[PDB]
């Protein structure tokens, strides 16, 4: 009847829901699962965030609430020449620009603005792009894999990706997780085996895009209590992942921002008996993650009447291998969690 | 043993009088036992297709309130039977399958179960099949009416959604399209747009349909019994009411003509925001539509919601109407309080789409109701099919509570309010709003004060009531 293998192929997948606030992690995700297991457009949005990346940075000079001043005070033509280009729909970026983006990025008020990035809206890909289009200043490279991995570019609507790993079928849906992409979320509720939740971990200090006053980890609480305690979920374990570890890791081991002075419950934790830490890690950075990963274990532990788990790792979405590790991890967890009906 | 196969039969006619037969005979070979089991957790079981390449007509009578004037409510019945009969005896010629016929408007699909290769022209003919039909009721019965038919062509999501009263329908946009240019028609001609055209070849008499108020035309011609019995028994009190199915028990129509009767519409506002089609043809949208039903379904099951009635529900519209079963005056019960009841089923579906919107995130679904009481007319249509449906001013002043209401209140009329406000209730003065037949009429809402500091708003007096989705306020004003 052919229609009995194709039902029976349904039920032998995996579908994998990612869901999470905005800039968590997902689209990242998805195409590292890409590169594990599975062209001049990429290059066109590349120099998009890098020409965003080095506006906005020009932008927020004047817009803190100190204005941060250029150290070299000879630059104000090229400051003037970034803000003429701030609003335009096509640019063919110029040699000029990449010049004028490098001679900016080479001053200090500039880099010294660029380190107070938590009080307004910057890409999580600044740094690195702009050396690596300083890099590729000229038009005959093509990018690498960690090239595309860093590239951001908004999701908005559901994606789906399929890859087959040791002939077992995976089916995972890409969705935006910007606060008025959140009502497309329900139209992958049903038949779902797991849902994987992506944190930003090290987005404490920040906040987020929509008011401008609400904390990005405080959202992403609120977010996971509401998937969490939903009617249509509530037999539907959440695999949950904390990326951008390394970024939690320079920003606690770089010492200007405080979890206490944010999260104030902070500074009366200790680290958990069974933590597993890495080799070669500064407790102090541990204390941060589990602290992190207990909160969102409180959320999870506080209902759910044993009806439905939550599996919480740490993981870097930039980086293959973390990846590669993490999602044996959660393949076995999955391949439980498929039987579990 | 011969009654298990009589109780076969009557089940295989109210299966067939609700779905189509293909739809109809997959049920009667057992297909799904999970629905054969649902007959009998995260999400309720609902079935729909999205297809491509059908035909939607629809129509709606002409001149309905002054035919249907001085009728003595049975005279109604008999002469709409007759109408309807000739339109599905056309239906199964033209190979359209109907899909419902709601008040004074009657409506088709051009093979939505089966892919046919000539759908539009299955569709449109049909249309001048029925424009010949009705002038020959016309001239037989002698009732000034005519008809104005719309025809789009496009994909249609179509299934059934609820769990009371359901029936197979269609949804889409191309759906509205199709509601709207019937609205946009003329008497007596099929109005059809360019989606249909652009394979509709030209082989009719075509005009240029201009509106006089975007590329459209007009044509104008050219122990196993047990469980047997209790499956069946839930069949027929899904499609037909108990005291209308004991009325008919002993005669072969029903019709009849209540004096005091509450009737409620409730439209879901803002679900043409929540649908887009950038997903699989939105199916998974009207899967939560279908839970929202659902719940309002439960809330029928209810020991003190006995009394209510549900007629149907029409795209996100939902019909109720009460005093229908209540005959007998009791000893010690108000002779108004079905009303008082169904005014409080109308406030706990506030609360349950309250209670909906919890599990919604970042979204909330709003409804407004509106609510009016008076006399009206009961009736069953078909005859080897069934459909229950009532009719009179008293519907059509509902469903205009409905379409002139604000969202998240009760909308109330006038008398309404004069019996509402004597059993306690608080309301505040809305305005005055154009009822056709009434000109302007008073109104009420009923949360005090829901807003900060604006209750009134009494400028509105629009006469251009033209709607752009399948509403309850199709098959209603002609
Ligand atoms: N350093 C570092 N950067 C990361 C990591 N994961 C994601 N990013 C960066 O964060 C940015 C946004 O990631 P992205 O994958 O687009 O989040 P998203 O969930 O898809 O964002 P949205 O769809 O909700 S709008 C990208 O520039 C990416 O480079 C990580 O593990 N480490
Ligand atoms: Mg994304």
């Amino acid at each position: 009847k052919q229609l009995q293998k194709d039902k029976q192929v349904y039920r032998a997948t995996h579908r994998l829901l990612l869901l999470g606030a905005g800039e968590s992690g997902k689209s990242t995700i998805v195409k590292q699962m890409r590169i594990l297991h599975v062209k001049a457009t990429k290059v066109q949005d590349i120099k998009n965030n890098l020409k965003e990346a080095i506006e906005t940075i020009v932008a927020a000079m004047s817009n803190l609430v100190p204005p941060v001043e250029l150290a070299n005070p000879e630059n104000q033509f090229r400051v003037d020449y970034i803000l003429s280009v701030m609003n335009v729909p096509d640019f063919d970026f110029p040699p000029e620009f990449y010049e004028h983006a490098k001679a900016l990025w080479e001053d200090e008020g500039v880099r010294a603005c660029y380190e107070r990035s938590n009080e307004y809206q910057l890409i999580d890909c600044a740094q690195y792009f702009l050396d690596k289009i300083d890099v590729i200043k000229q038009d005959d490279y093509v990018p690498s894999d960690q090239d595309l991995l860093r590239c951001r570019v908004l999701t908005s609507g559901i994606f789906e990706t399929k890859f087959q790993v040791d002939k077992v079928n995976f089916h995972m849906f890409d969705v935006g997780g910007q606060r008025d992409e959140r009502r497309k979320w329900i139209q992958c509720f049903n038949d779902v085996t797991a849902i994987i939740f992506v944190v930003a971990s090290s987005s404490y200090n920040m906040v987020i895009r929509e008011d401008n006053q609400t904390n990005r980890l405080q959202e992403a609480l609120n977010l996971f209590k509401s998937i969490w305690n939903n009617r249509w979920l509530r037999t539907i374990s959440v695999i949950l992942f904390l990326n951008k570890q390394d970024l939690l890791a320079e920003k606690v081991l770089a010492g200007k921002s405080k979890i206490e002075d944010y999260f104030p419950e902070f500074a009366r934790y200790t680290t958990p008996e069974d933590a597993t830490p890495e080799p070669g890690e500064d407790p102090r950075v541990t204390r941060a993650k589990y602290f992190i990963r207990d909160e969102f274990l409180r959320i999870s532990t506080a209902s759910g009447d044993g009806r439905h788990y939550c599996y919480p790792h740490f993981t870097c979405a930039v980086d293959t291998e973390n990846i590669r590790r993490v999602f044996n991890d959660c393949r076995d967890i999955i391949q439980r969690m498929h039987l579990r009906q | 043993g011969k009654d298990l196969e009589v109780e076969k039969a009557l089940k295989e006619r109210m299966i067939h009088s609700v779905m189509p037969r293909i739809i109809a005979d997959d049920l009667m070979k057992q297909g799904d036992e999970e629905s054969e089991n649902s007959v009998k957790i995260a999400f309720r079981p609902f079935k729909m297709q999205q297809i491509e390449e059908v035909s939607i007509l629809f129509a709606d009578i002409v001149g309905f309130t002054k035919m249907s004037a001085n009728k003595s409510a049975h005279a109604l019945v008999g002469l709409l039977n007759d109408l309807f009969g000739r339109f599905d005896r056309l239906c199964e010629e033209t190979k359209c399958e109907k899909i419902s016929t709601l008040g004074d408007c009657y409506y088709c699909v051009a093979g939505c179960p089966e892919p046919r290769a000539d759908h539009a022209y299955c569709c449109i003919e049909m249309g001048l099949g029925m424009i010949r039909a009705i002038e020959q009721f016309c001239q037989e019965k002698k009732e000034m009416v005519n008809m104005r038919v719309g025809v789009h062509t496009g994909t249609v999501l179509c299934g059934i959604l609820g769990m009371r009263r359901f029936k197979f329908d269609v949804w889409s946009n191309d759906v509205n399209l199709a509601n709207l240019m019937e609205q946009l028609g003329v008497a007596g001609k099929v109005h059809i747009s360019e989606a249909t055209a652009k394979y509709l070849d030209d082989r009719y008499e075509m005009e240029d349909g201009k509106v006089t108020e975007l590329k459209t035309y007009l044509i104008a011609g050219q122990t196993k019994i047990q469980s047997m019995r209790d499956q069946a028994d839930w069949l027929l009190r899904n499609i037909i009411p108990y005291h209308v199915a004991e009325q008919l028990k002993v005669s072969q129509t029903y019709s009849k003509n209540h004096d005091s009767g509450g009737v409620i519409f409730a439209s879901i506002v803002n679900f043409s925001e929540f649908y887009e089609e950038n997903y699989e043809g939105g199916k998974e949208c009207y899967r939560v539509l279908n839970e929202l039903i659902g719940d309002f379904d439960e809330l029928l099951s209810k020991p003190d919601y006995s009394s209510i009635e549900k007629i149907k529900t029409i795209g996100a519209t939902y019909m109720a109407a009460s005093g229908l079963n209540a005959t007998q005056c009791r000893d010690g019960s108000h002779p108004q309080e079905h009303l008082q009841i169904l005014f409080e089923f109308a406030k706990e579906m506030m609360r349950v789409v309250d209670d909906f919107n919890n599990n919604m995130l970042w979204f909330n679904f709003k409804l407004r109701v509106g609510f009016n009481h008076g006399p009206l007319t009961a009736g069953v249509i078909g005859t080897t099919k069934l459909l229950y449906d009532i009719w009179g001013d008293t519907v059509n002043i509902a469903s205009r509570m409905d379409t002139t209401g604000v969202e998240c209140r009760i909308q109330v009329s006038e008398e309404s309010y004069r019996v509402l406000s004597k059993m306690g209730y608080e309301f505040d003065y809305r305005g005055t709003v154009n009822v056709k037949g009434k000109g302007q009429m008073k109104t009420y809402l009923y949360p005090k004060c829901t807003d900060s500091g604006l209750v009134p708003q009494h400028q509105l007096s629009i006469s251009p009531d033209i709607r752009v989705q399948v509403d309850g306020s199709i098959g209603r004003s002609p």
